[PDB]
């Protein structure tokens, strides 16, 4: 009976009580049932005309916001706020509408007037987060310092308010790089928060979990600032304090797990992972951190299986997928991957369009042996803030080194000359090098470590030019970085590679031995694996093959997929006249080239010929001619001598 | 393929993703159906066929 | 038959299916509602509503790909009426996009306020839309540098002009062509471009 409702509400007029609610109901009915915004607005203008007061003007503002007319909403909030200047809720609703209408100076000055009149706790946050989102972090800093310029008030509310103002000033000081002041502000918040707790326990005990959690979060931020100051022991201490406040907060558990990891306690890290997984089984970071610890403990089957279980809970998960892909690369079990792409596609038909899928797919093709398809799939990801940033680094790897060679390795850079002496290979490769600098210009850094890794890879582009001034500049940046950080593996590999290109091979040799003594880690892993291969080449130049074999096998122990680790080892087995074990290495290199390495194709057929396996040799001579028609030498020497033996 | 040859995957769509070289809209662009499925023709429909076609997809 | 065809058109809309497939599904239903009305000789009373919704949603995207972003904006403004059929996310995303490309950043602000209000969104999604809105607002403004005026009809008090199915804009003509099947109007100039009705694909007459 909509007309019974409207006629009753219309029978409430300017001289009667509750006319505001009656006209709001008329407005609401006309918007719901007649779809009429003008009947809604005229009912609301009747409220403004007949019953002008601060609450009716506030409600009129909110009505105009539901109607998407914020200018009349601001007129309504003005008609309220000039009458009740004490209401911080109205001043904040005023602030919201002024922000939605670019009236930022009015919002700022209303919040300043509310703060100067001593209004409620959150107004420091409203003004600070506004100024922060406007990137005026310095204005927020000065505002929060001015909001703390009083002698600290001993009231339980004011202690907690000043504690939150101090926490918020520390959150701003983080963006100011003022991390010591952030610690002092957080310790001053911890001092205030102790005074809060020692009254709350006696006069407000129902607030204890929230106030303990705020004390935990203060201790967590003190710990974060101490990580940025490289005092990881203070970081463990103040995250242990954050646990002593709250033993079961997901981020505090995960962060002390990260620090038990970072300070080489994998057992206490596994305790925090197990507790976190018991508190929530679907915590992806705890599963992946636990899987990495299983991988470090060589429980690779568990590391895989826990990421597989997490993908069977969450099929569309590009972090867990890309972690599982590298576990399967390091195990040498790449054939298991396509299942997990199909699971994402089955859950989400659009998954193929997503930059994290495109990043995971781009990684796979680089490991199967298709650098062009890897580049195509990385390129589709490349602008994304996570997946595109990580794709760009792998595009730069391919654009620097598309054949994945030891740059300056004498066992193979003295070969390939029928292509390597051509302008076609030279100019196309050097264009890829000179445009890897543009991929590096797309890697905008957000940390000093990001700037250093960026500068190193720009200097890897400068090395890869082989122009002497560029290679000397690269050596100089690498030696400058190594002088600032004597263990910085990507710079030490830079020094060695530049020295090899400069023919200063004795200076390269010691700077690689320097790396070879260090323990491996998952971040420097590729530069470790490259450095061991470049040092193994230099050891083959020295003919001391035993140290090369050790480096090649150490490389395979950290990553069983490495085709170059096998291809160098197969060459040593052929030098040692072990044509069978050479054929085993060449069979892996044939397989993991996706049969695109016809030089290994020749070697594999030739080693089968010498092993008195003439049918197997002829099988491979067909596979080489299939892989490449008109490929030189093989037909006459291998294929026709294997045929000629076949019945003697 | 060069870097420029790959960048063709992004070059055309950038004009819908981006405004004045200052703003990026990609979060909103997730709603868009692709141009070749959004295009329409001056071609007629009949109920038997239109039902058969919609049933065949 | 119309009710079951509408049930499919509703589910396939809510899946986020191909927009033109969903236009075809509501057109199949509307033609069955017309066949039930023919058999006489509030789902009963509004036959073409879902066909209009997906038609104007496709037309706004066509006008965006055509670079005609102010026409895309007018068509996307007309979609405000169809929140019962097309989820508000798609409407106000496409409206915010066309408003931003048009430099109607106040109309874009309207669409962003409408988006953030949605109770189906996470705080993360609300924040992501706010981040984009504030990026636009800080880099240009949160106000219209160029103004659409179609809200002059969409407030409903003065009534509404019929939106042309060929263009997604209100018909200002005093008298004009109307489709003998779906009974929507088209501008007497624009109908000359077509052999079949842009909404229902019936032959023009």
């Amino acid at each position: 009976d909509i007309e019974r409702a409207l006629s009753i509400l219309q029978n409430v007029t300017a001289e009667q009580p509750y006319f505001i609610e009656a006209r709001e109901k008329m407005a609401d009915i006309y918007l719901k049932h007649r779809k009429d915004k003008m009947l809604y607005i005229t009912c609301f203008r009747e409220i403004a005309e007949r019953m002008a007061n601060p609450r009716s003007f506030l409600l009129l503002g909110d009505a105009y916001m539901n109607i998407l007319e914020p200018e009349e909403a601001i007129v309504a909030y003005e008609q309220a706020l000039n009458q009740n200047p004490k209401d911080g809720t109205l001043a904040s609703k005023m602030g919201k509408a002024l922000i939605k209408t670019h009236n930022y100076s009015m919002a700022i000055t209303y919040y300043e007037a509310a703060l100067k009149t001593g209004q409620k706790n959150y107004l420091c946050y409203d003004l600070a987060e506004l100024l922060l989102k406007l990137k005026w972090y310095d204005k927020a800093e000065k505002v929060l310092q001015h909001a703390l310029a009083h002698e600290p008030v001993n009231e339980l509310s004011a202690l907690m308010e000043d504690g939150r103002c101090q926490v918020l000033l520390a959150k701003v000081y983080s963006k100011m790089e003022k991390l010591g002041d952030a610690i002092t502000a957080l310790q001053q918040a911890r001092e205030l928060q102790a005074r809060v707790l020692k009254r709350v326990q006696m006069e407000q005990p129902d607030a204890v979990p929230a106030q303990k959690h705020l004390a935990a979060e203060i201790c967590a931020e003190i710990a974060k600032h101490s990580v940025a100051q490289r005092d990881y022991e203070k970081a463990i201490k103040f995250y242990r304090e954050a646990l002593v406040h709250c033993e079961t907060d997901n981020k505090i558990m995960l962060e002390l797990a990260r620090l038990y990891l970072a300070q080489d306690d994998p057992d206490s890290c596994l305790r925090q992972c197990a507790l976190l997984l018991q508190s929530d089984q679907d915590n992806e970071a705890a599963t992946m951190m636990m899987a990495d610890l299983m991988f470090r403990k060589q429980d690779y089957e568990q590391a895989v299986f826990h990421l597989q279980q997490l993908l069977e809970r969450k099929p569309d998960n590009y972090m867990t997928l890309s972690r599982l892909i590298d576990l399967l690369r390091r195990c040498g079990k790449l054939e298991d991957v396509p299942r997990f792409f199909s699971m994402a596609e089955k859950r989400n038909s659009r998954a193929k369009l997503e930059p994290g899928f495109q990043y995971c797919k781009g990684l796979y093709l680089w490991y199967t042996g298709e650098p062009n398809d890897a580049l195509r799939h990385f390129n589709k990801a490349r602008k994304d803030r996570d997946w595109g940033q990580n794709a760009l680094y792998n595009m730069i790897e391919i654009c620097l080194n598309p054949d994945n060679e030891t740059v300056g390795g004498e066992v193979f850079e003295n070969l390939d000359g029928d292509l390597g002496n051509s302008t076609e290979k030279q100019e196309s490769v050097q264009l890829a090098v000179r445009t890897a600098e543009k991929l590096l210009k797309e890697l905008k850094p957000q940390t000093v470590q990001g700037h250093v890794q960026l500068r190193i890879m720009e200097n890897y582009c400068l090395m890869a030019t082989k122009q002497k001034s560029n290679v000397e500049q690269a050596l100089n940046t690498f030696t400058e970085i190594a002088a600032s950080e004597k263990e910085h593996i990507p710079a030490l590999l830079g020094m060695a590679t530049a020295y090899m290109i400069l023919k200063q091979t004795p200076r390269a040799r010691n700077q690689l031995k320097r790396i070879a003594k260090m323990n491996w880690n998952a971040i420097d892993a590729e530069e470790f694996e490259k450095s061991w291969l470049l040092l193994a080449d230099i050891y083959i130049q020295s003919a001391k093959y035993d140290m090369a074999e050790d480096l090649l096998k150490r490389c395979l122990r950290h990553n069983r997929s490495c085709c170059k680790a096998y291809e160098y080892m197969g060459y040593i087995m052929e030098k040692e006249q072990a044509y069978t074990d050479a054929a085993l290495n060449y069979e892996m290199a044939w397989k993991y080239s996706n049969r695109t390495n016809p030089a290994v194709g020749y070697k594999l057929a030739f080693n089968y010929l010498k092993a008195k396996r003439y049918v197997d040799s002829i099988d491979i001579c067909h596979q080489v001619l299939e892989a490449h028609p008109t490929y030189p030498k093989i037909r006459k020497d291998i294929l026709d001598k294997a045929r000629a033996s076949l019945r003697p | 393929m060069t870097y420029r040859d790959l960048d063709n995957d992004l070059m055309k769509y950038s004009a819908i993703q981006t405004l004045d070289g200052e703003i990026d809209l990609k979060l909103l662009t997730k709603v868009l159906a692709p141009e070749h499925e959004v295009r329409e023709d001056d071609v007629g429909w009949d109920w038997d066929h239109l039902f058969t076609e919609v049933s065949s997809e | 038959a119309a009710k079951l065809m509408f049930k499919i058109a509703d589910e396939e809309a809510k899946k986020g299916s191909k927009p033109l497939r969903v236009k075809k599904l509501y057109v199949l239903s509307a033609l069955l509602i017309e066949q039930y009305h023919e058999q006489m000789k509030r789902f009963t009373d509004n036959a073409w509503r879902g066909a209009e919704a997906y038609h104007f949603f496709i037309l706004a995207q066509r006008q965006l790909y055509e670079g005609c972003v102010d026409t895309a904006l007018k068509t996307a403004l007309h979609l405000k009426d169809y929140e019962d059929i097309i989820p508000p996310v798609e409407i106000y995303s496409l409206l915010a996009l066309c408003a931003c490309a048009s430099r109607a950043f106040g109309t874009c602000s309207k669409a962003f306020i409408k988006l953030k209000s949605l109770e189906t969104l996470s705080s993360e999604q609300k924040q992501q839309y706010e981040d984009l809105a504030l990026e636009i607002f800080t880099k240009h403004t949160s106000k219209d540098n160029r103004k659409p005026e179609l809200d002059s009809l969409m407030e409903g008090g003065e009534g509404k002009l019929p939106t042309c199915v060929a263009t997604g804009s209100p018909i200002t003509e005093y008298q004009f062509w109307m489709c003998s099947v779906c009974k929507h109007g088209v501008l007497a100039q624009e109908i000359s471009h077509y052999s079949f009705c842009p909404l229902c694909h019936s032959p023009v007459g």
